[PDB]
């Protein structure tokens, strides 16, 4: 399909970023993931990037360590994931749906076999976060084959190499990431690299790690990012109202209406 | 694009974030550059002799033989400063750093040879040393603990997972890939992204080449074998490197059988697990149905480990190498064995490569063969666990 | 009647009751018979090289004589098999007990590695070895006993005395006094009755030996000085022999102070007793006003001991060695510095003669010295210890 | 003098062996010792072997040990010892009084000042434990400058150079060791020994070490020697009965006196 590039055709009419939130799909439980996603599409977000539960996911800090380990002691499987991932699309036909993946995940049972089951219950991207350009020849072509789109990664120490790459073999958006280290809101992380990726016809991006407040969504856009990614701040209001499901979605809901508000220019 | 080969066969690779690329690029550049300069090559070869203290001495079992026709010499890994052959390539990699211009280094460790090793050479070469350790290591191998703290370094309890060597792994990890402007990432064995397992073997292979030596000099043959126990692979890759032409000469490595291969409670992935992907390398691994990475373990925490370096898996799958397992319990035996009739007291990882040579002996006799198993390590560390279980059970 | 002179000056002799002077006779004409059979030099020979790893490393310090003229280095019997240069003299020693028939080993300990020394090469040459050890230093040596007992050796908490080590070697030699037919008596310093300050001296030369030919290697002359612990007096004495006629060398030999030798809590003898009949020999040792004798101290088990060998004593009283105290304090803090600024662990003994050997640096920074460190054994037995001391002071 | 000499020849004529209790000098105070000897004499003691307390008795195994402690934790010292022994001497003019001493306590202030002391009070023998005849020559020459008898041990192990060294240096008894080990009644210890001794006209034997039965007793004044020493079995009979002053003596009478009796042939 192409819901990454309908979404931003009609964000660039609208003068606005993207704001993207992530969580792990079955953190706290499958039902209550399954409405906190319903919550974060309805506050406002444009976009899902959903983490299929890892027991060793070596590209995050703690926070969502923890969301990894409360979706495991619910007993959350990949074939769970895809269950829900195919209730989410079925209720949101138009939404583009990221997965972040760890690669044994993509290649435990068959890479192909894994980028088709994203085709049939209606992924449009995979970030696979421990598979560089350098090794991701049979992840973006099973990928391609399936009508998915696979994303890749322009750090903050990327050279021109790496920037031509990653415009070539990246579709849907252009993950840009806001500093070196792993995800966390309590770690807060260019120019050059955005206008160097609109030279090269790059996928529209998407500006990731550390992203909890407004002013740092507003601060994304104004640089030119397509939009912005927040996880752990998204996360964290999971973790504190465990005990308040309502509460939970409540505060959910009024945070992530504010930094869709603070992606409109 | 790299400048040496990150596969072997199959298995290797780089399977990293993207920010750590240019790391593992540079760290590979400085790696070959040096193996090339004479100055560096002269500055590795003195510590080694003058502060290490290479070469380690070839022994010649006397008593454990008897009434066999097997013959049994020891590489003593375990008399090198530190206790353990993992000091060999941590002055390599601490002079590498210096090289590169880092003033930090991070550590994983699982039995604290490692540790020990990563934060002596960071006192005697002026770099400031953190050493991640599995909670559940802190405890069982904690004389290490007290000497990686003594000379400075700061240890920091992994509580995740396990709480052995692969979330130590993990930790290291996860910090590198916010910290590798200033700090160089000390794997301390042959696995991980390239080109960590090539120069672990190289800054290991001293081993083998200085066996080949003495075991030519007092036997004026090679080896029908040489064994040595796997974890993630360095003591054996160090043994087997210089011997893997001589197609004359047995590779046997030896993984943890934990509580029994059928307990599913082991850490032999290489010859009971898949292949997967998971700490920067494309290997073996102990994982589930789904694709999670099992726990592993072993009594021994320098064997718990889920998965194996990749050269290892390669060296298997051509049939260069030949790969077993030793259970908990002969391994205690080995240990025993060693202690009472050598007086040598083994590290519990190395007790795994001789019970497994005892075995080769034990079960055929009769059988005419010149062994020699790396002793990889002195048991100092493993004494009060050991005597624990030997507590448990009367003796 | 001897072959050998079994005194040095006014001290040493044979001041055993009469029972045992067949005893010492045969082990006199035992050793002086070994002394020129070549098979028995090169099985000792063989042992020291391939099981316990002689030549040992001379370590050039790179960090604690920063911005000084002082060049230090480190004879590395640390690294020795065992894990102290108690392990050289053993090996010969066994080798003797052999050639005279003798099935069973007596030995005295008190850092436990002459006990941890004596079960290894019992093991090796099958041999029954039972080690008189002080319930203190049971305590606070505690790795070795874990280690002797791991051997096969018979561990006995000596708790008459001052429960250390001159209470370990009264037992082990009224023990001998009733088991002589059976047992050798493997004394364990270069004191006692004659032969054995002598056997104990020839059987560890070769330390001063290789620091010789070591030091003349790397720097093109002898030292300024050599440097060294002294309790009975065995690392010092192997140390000093090979340069007692090189009269350029200075022969340092450093007692524990204790708490400080106006404490009276010290083991301090041969420059703070006076000469006095015990233990078989008559030397140094700290007795009261009436000729009891006193019981020492030191926060070193190995250096706990209220004498001195005789050779030592002598070499004294003509000026040939000088010889200086230093206090628990002192002695820990040069642990720490080795620990943090060389990444070596050293045993508590040898850390008083690195102590002494950085006040001569510190207190005449700008005097051209190249000095020799004996290490005389790693610290791994230590670490608790020290690390008790060090959380009763912050740190 | 010659009390060693005038007891045998009394012996001899008699038809005796000699029965000699050794005790610890202030075991387990100076008075209590004092009653101690003065019972051991008064129930057949024919003479004495007495210990001044030494801090490493070397020759010695637990039960005498524990004597010399007893006596250090009465604050008894050489000095004490020696005012003792003047004490005894002036209540007893002719009995043979030995010392059982450690080389130390000898040679500390003086090997000459050491037996011009033990002249004064008295003593009639002095016994170094821990200096062989190899290395007896100060000693041997102060004790006989001072009219002390200096004894000296014959072994089992005895060769004939002992033998004749023993029979010349030795004056007032030859001290006949049982067997090897140290001193202890729980271990229990030869003619051709006794018959060289009296070849070579050593000072008569007596044999000591293990004995603390009245049997041994018999069977070393039958095999030739001239009498026998306990002290062990002795001085457990006082350990046994601190708390019992009265049955302690009581005890000591008994034992000493059945003792003496089997000398008697
Ligand atoms: O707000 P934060 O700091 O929690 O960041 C949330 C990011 N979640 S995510 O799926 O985009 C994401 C994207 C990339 C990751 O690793 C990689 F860069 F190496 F590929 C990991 C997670
Ligand atoms: O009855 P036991 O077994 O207690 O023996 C008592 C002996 N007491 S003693 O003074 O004669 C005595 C005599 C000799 C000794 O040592 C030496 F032989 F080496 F000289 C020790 C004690
Ligand atoms: C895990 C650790 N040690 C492993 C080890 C091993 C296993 O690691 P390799 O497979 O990399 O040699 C073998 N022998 C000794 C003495 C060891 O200490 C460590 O010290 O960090
Ligand atoms: C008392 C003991 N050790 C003494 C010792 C000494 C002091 O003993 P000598 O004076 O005999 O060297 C020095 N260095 C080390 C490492 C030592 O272990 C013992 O191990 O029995
Ligand atoms: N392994
Ligand atoms: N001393």
């Amino acid at each position: 399909m192409e819901r990454y590039e309908n979404l931003f055709a009609q964000l660039n009419d609208r003068r606005e970023g993207a704001f993207v939130p992530f969580v792990t799909l079955g953190d706290p439980g499958i039902e209550q993931s399954l409405k906190i996603i319903d919550t974060l599409i309805d506050a406002g977000a444009d976009a899902l990037e959903l983490g299929v539960p890892f027991s060793d996911p070596l590209a995050d800090g703690p926070t969502i360590q923890n969301a990894n380990l409360r979706a495991f002691a619910a007993g959350v499987t990949p074939a769970q994931c895809f269950e829900m991932l195919a209730l989410i699309r079925e209720k949101h036909p138009t939404i583009p749906i990221g997965l972040l993946m760890y690669a044994n995940l993509v290649f435990n049972n068959g890479i192909d076999a894994f980028y088709a089951r994203c085709e049939q219950v209606g992924v449009d991207s995979v970030l696979v976060a421990d598979v560089p350009v350098e090794e991701s020849a049979p992840f973006r072509q099973a990928a391609l084959r399936h009508n998915i789109a696979p994303i890749f990664i322009c750090p903050p120490n990327a050279d021109d190499d790496l920037l031509r790459q990653v415009a070539s073999y990246g579709r849907g958006y252009t993950y840009l990431l806001s500093r070196s280290g792993v995800t966390g809101a309590e770690n807060r992380g260019l120019h050059h690299l955005i206008e160097k990726l609109k030279e090269y016809h790059a996928a529209p991006a998407l500006q990731g790690f550390g992203i909890s407040s407004p002013e740092q969504v507003s601060a994304a856009v104004r640089a030119g990012a397509a939009g912005a990614i927040s996880g752990s701040a998204i996360v964290k209001i999971i973790e504190k109202n465990l005990a308040s499901p309502k509460q939970m979605l409540a505060e959910l809901r009024s945070f992530v209406s504010a930094m869709k508000a603070a992606s409109r220019a | 694009t790299t400048l040496l080969n990150p596969y072997f066969g199959e298995f290797g690779g780089m399977y990293v974030p993207q920010i750590l690329m240019p790391a593992l690029n540079q760290l590979e550049e400085a790696f070959v550059s040096a193996q090339k300069d004479p100055e560096f090559q002269a500055q590795f070869a003195d510590l080694l002799k003058n502060y290490a203290g290479r070469p380690t001495a070839l022994t010649k079992c006397q008593n454990i033989t008897a009434g066999t026709r097997t013959t049994l010499y020891l590489k003593r890994e375990d008399l090198l400063h530190g206790g353990a052959h993992k000091t060999n390539q941590v002055l390599g990699q601490a002079l590498l750093a210096k090289r590169m211009g880092k003033s930090e280094i991070i550590a994983e460790t699982g039995a604290g040879q490692h540790g020990v090793a990563s934060a002596l050479a960071s006192a005697l070469l002026g770099l400031k040393c953190r050493i991640y350790m599995g909670a559940k290591d802190v405890e069982r191998q904690s004389p290490n603990v007290f000497r990686m703290r003594l000379m400075g370094a700061e240890v920091i309890p992994v509580h995740s997972g396990s709480a052995t060597l692969k979330d130590a792994c993990n930790e290291a990890l996860r910090d590198w890939s916010g910290s590798y402007e200033t700090a160089h990432y000390m794997l301390g064995t042959a696995a991980g992204p390239h080109p960590y397992p090539t120069i672990v073997r190289e800054f290991q292979r001293m081993i083998g080449e200085e066996t080949k030596a003495q075991i030519l000099d007092k036997e004026g043959r090679l080896p029908d074998a040489v064994i040595a126990c796997v974890g993630g692979g360095s003591n054996a890759i160090g043994m087997f490197a210089d011997f893997i032409n001589d197609t004359s000469v047995g590779l046997i490595g030896v993984e943890p059988g934990g509580h029994g291969i059928e307990t599913g409670e082991h850490g032999a992935p290489l010859k009971h697990g898949r292949v997967g992907i998971y700490f920067g390398m494309k290997a073996p691994m102990m994982q589930t149905a789904d694709g999670q990475i099992e726990e592993s373990y072993s009594i021994s925490a320098g064997l718990d480990f889920p998965s194996v370096g990749p050269q290892h898996a390669y060296l298997n799958s051509i049939g260069r190498a030949d790969y077993v397992s030793i259970t908990d319990d002969e391994a205690l035996e080995a240990f025993k064995t060693l202690c009472r009739h050598e007086g040598i007291i083994p590290a519990l990882e190395s007790s795994h490569a001789l019970a497994h040579a005892l075995k080769m002996m034990r079960e055929q006799p009769e059988k005419e063969q010149l062994l020699v198993v790396n002793l990889s390590g002195r048991g100092d560390k493993d004494i009060f666990t050991v005597h624990d279980i030997l507590k448990a059970r009367g003796e």
